[PDB]
């Protein structure tokens, strides 16, 4: 991933104000409630009737924190999110069958929580620099499919 | 589609944006230049600088609309009927863009609501954006003209005891092209030839038989089958495309004389037409 | 950008039975008659209004030439398509103004085209490879958009 130093210290420099742990749940949680196809993979999580019930699921912030916990991981690596996530992807693709186009959901849900987080500190260009950094990890995440 | 609940939840939050509608609007079209450079390509006459004056009168340009569309919820084609004319036959701004000056406006609306902005409201406010954007585009092909149900049926026709077989087809043609479709039939035996392909295949071809023949009721002949895609298979609409594609690749490569030009653009508003009926209830 | 030697064959046994002119004007022709905004970049080709008015305009197959013309070249450079294809994706951006999603949109148009050009010998594989193709071109024309 090719990002200017700018950028770099731009996203390195919010996520260190990030709780990994709540932010994770409450991505999950909105990606859950604003696109429910993607609860095809939960069935086994227990009740996602309301969107109170799935926010407040305790084994969907769990996943939540998984998620968030590998990305945040992957932060360190930004010139080499490829390597980073091989083994990820191909599990993703062979055992987990996920259409990579739900890591693209949830990266748009992740950065409208990082807005709805940090206020006007998401400024455009910070933005514009996550918006990188996600499309940079889906890409990532399904480049071992086949 | 809108339900009672998600436009009083978005009349909630587009009242508290109140008088920042243009600034906030403004702030969307930054973020959307900034974010995805190449929506930058419908501007080249405008100073795209920060501030710039034609920025803010553009984003309170916007933020006017989405204001009239939030108090004309239940009317919106007609609310927005000048809109969708100017952006179809002149503006001619390919419909993929809405979607990513969607999720500005959405990223702005965050920014500013942080008591507002709950999960509901942003499931709500997605579906409204959404919304607004298919009217939009509503009109760039429009609906299916007459001229377009008879070449759609007559090239169907010309398909006749064929259909099952293309409809395998087309399948084998999206599991090559676009392995990622291969996610949803993990259960399958996915080899050429494959016996579980050619039942599917003359599912998904009966099907479309099944809407030919009901080309001007078509939602509620295929309701069954949308309840089933959007509560239990769960597909993600993108993959609708990718299948109609190659339904269309299909056709092209059977119908040497039939699939001419004109009968090529039907076919692919018909597809899109069944596509939009099998995602309707997905939200 | 890389190919199996099956698909890397595939294709290039094909193209050798294209004739670019023909093609060209089919292709182009289908995008403006399939897609009509894209005719927002041709106001001076005069005459759009029907289908046989685009598919008989003397510009938009003269236009449709040159731009399988160029297609043709890439895919003598197939290892090295953003290198090919840098100073015309310079010219799209700066000069032009064209959408990159054009490209993707003349991409299906083309696969649609040989498939009814070529009938029962463009089988699924041999689109496959087509598909992989059509996406490098118009990566490599998008890759200089700022
Ligand atoms: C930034 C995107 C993502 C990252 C970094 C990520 C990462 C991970 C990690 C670290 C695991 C654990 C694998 C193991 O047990 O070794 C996992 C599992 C899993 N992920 Fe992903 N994931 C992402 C997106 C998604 C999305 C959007 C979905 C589906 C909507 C999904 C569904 C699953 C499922 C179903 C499991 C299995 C969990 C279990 O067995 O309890 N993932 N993911
Ligand atoms: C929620 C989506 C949108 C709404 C509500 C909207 C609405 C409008 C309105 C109200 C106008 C001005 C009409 C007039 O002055 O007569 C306009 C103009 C225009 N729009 Fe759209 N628009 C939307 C999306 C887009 C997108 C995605 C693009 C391109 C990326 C776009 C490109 C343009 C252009 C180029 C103009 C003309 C600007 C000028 O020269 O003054 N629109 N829009
Ligand atoms: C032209 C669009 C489509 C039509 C007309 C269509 C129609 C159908 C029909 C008729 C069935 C069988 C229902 C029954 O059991 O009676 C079905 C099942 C199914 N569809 Fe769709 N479909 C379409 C697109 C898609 C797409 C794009 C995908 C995924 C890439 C998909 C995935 C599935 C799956 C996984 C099943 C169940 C297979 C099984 O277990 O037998 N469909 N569809
Ligand atoms: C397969 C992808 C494409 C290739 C390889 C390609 C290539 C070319 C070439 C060789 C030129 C000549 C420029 C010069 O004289 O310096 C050109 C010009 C042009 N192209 Fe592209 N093109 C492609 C796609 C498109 C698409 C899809 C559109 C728009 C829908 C488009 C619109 C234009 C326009 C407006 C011109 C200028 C014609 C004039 O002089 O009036 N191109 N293209």
């Amino acid at each position: 991933m090719h990002l200017t130093p700018e950028e770099k210290s731009a996203v390195t420099a919010l996520w260190g104000k990030v709780n990994v742990d709540e932010v994770g749940g409450e991505a999950l949680g909105r990606l859950l409630v604003v696109y429910p196809w993607t609860q095809r993979f939960f069935e086994s999580f227990g009740d996602l009737s309301t969107p109170d019930a799935v926010m407040g699921n305790p084994k969907v912030k769990a996943h939540g924190k998984k998620v968030l916990g590998a990305f945040s991981d992957g932060l360190a690596h930004l010139d080499n999110l490829k390597g980073t996530f091989a083994t990820l992807s191909e599990l993703h693709c062979d055992k987990l069958h996920v259409d990579p186009e739900n890591f693209r959901l949830l990266g748009k849900v992740l950065v409208c929580v990082l807005a709805h987080h940090f206020g006007k500190e998401f400024t455009p260009p910070v933005q514009a620099a996550y918006q990188k950094v996600v499309a940079g990890v889906a890409n990532a995440l399904a480049h071992k499919y086949h | 589609m809108l339900s009672p609940a998600d436009k009083t939840n978005v009349k909630a939050a587009w009242g508290k944006v109140g008088a920042h509608a243009g600034e906030y609007g403004a702030e969307a079209l930054e973020r959307m230049f900034l974010s995805f450079p190449t929506t930058k390509t419908y501007f080249p006459h405008f100073d795209l600088s920060h501030g710039s004056a034609q920025v803010k009168g553009h984003g309170k340009k916007v933020a006017d609309a989405l204001t009239n569309a939030v108090a004309h919820v239940d009317d919106m084609p007609n609310a927005l009927s000048a809109l969708s004319d100017l952006h179809a036959h002149k503006l001619r701004v390919d419909p993929v863009n809405f979607k990513l000056l969607s999720h500005c406006l959405l990223v702005t609306l965050a920014a500013h609501l942080p008591a507002e902005f709950t999960p509901a409201v942003h499931a709500s406010l997605d579906k409204f954006l959404a919304s607004v954007s298919t009217v939009l585009t509503s009109k760039y092909r429009g609906v299916l003209s007459p001229a377009d149900k008879t070449n759609v049926k007559a090239a169907w026709g010309k398909v006749g005891a064929h259909a099952g077989e293309y409809g395998a087809e087309a399948l084998e043609r999206m599991f090559l092209s676009f392995p990622t479709t291969k996610t949803y039939f993990p259960h399958f035996d996915l080899s050429h030839g494959s016996a579980q392909v050619k039942g599917h295949g003359k599912k998904v071809a009966d099907a479309l038989t099944n809407a030919v023949a009901h080309v001007d009721d078509m939602p509620n002949a295929l309701s069954a089958l949308s309840d089933l895609h959007a509560h239990k298979l769960r597909v993600d609409p993108v993959n609708f495309k990718l299948l109609s594609h190659c339904l269309l690749v299909t056709l092209a490569a059977h119908l040497p004389a039939e699939f001419t030009p004109a009968v090529h653009a039907s076919l692919d508003k018909f597809l899109a037409s069944v596509s939009t009926v099998l995602t309707s209830k997905y939200r």
